[PDB]
């Protein structure tokens, strides 16, 4: 999986319940388009996003219940690198 | 996936300079 938007950071990859997670989206010389945020799993995790002002955002969500996390991100309904990310979210 | 039940959060932006 390879390329254009890209998304890193520690909620991309692991979690814990009740604490935020989170990670970055960059933007730097993207296009103009489309950014899908999802996120699926065993709770509906409260999504936050700020504009880092610098072509970055920052992204947390809110997990309430420990399991496995889908994290997807699209860029004009195409996947980012390595989307549909996993986070194991633990208690 | 499917055993318990799942949940969807979603936010759409529009990103443009």
């Amino acid at each position: 999986m390879v390329n254009h938007v890209t998304a890193y950071g520690p909620g991309l990859t692991h979690g814990v319940v009740n604490k935020p997670a989170t990670f970055t989206v960059n933007t730097k010389d993207a296009g103009e388009g489309g950014l899908s945020l999802a996120i699926e799993g065993p709770s509906k995790a409260e999504i936050s996003c700020t504009d880092n002002q610098d072509g970055t955002c920052s992204v947390s969500y809110l997990p309430v219940l420990p399991g496995d996390y889908s994290i997807l991100v699209k860029y004009n309904e195409q996947h980012v690198p390595g989307s549909p990310f996993t986070a194991r979210v633990t208690g | 996936r499917g055993s318990l039940p799942t949940f969807r959060s979603s936010l759409f932006l529009w990103v443009r300079p």
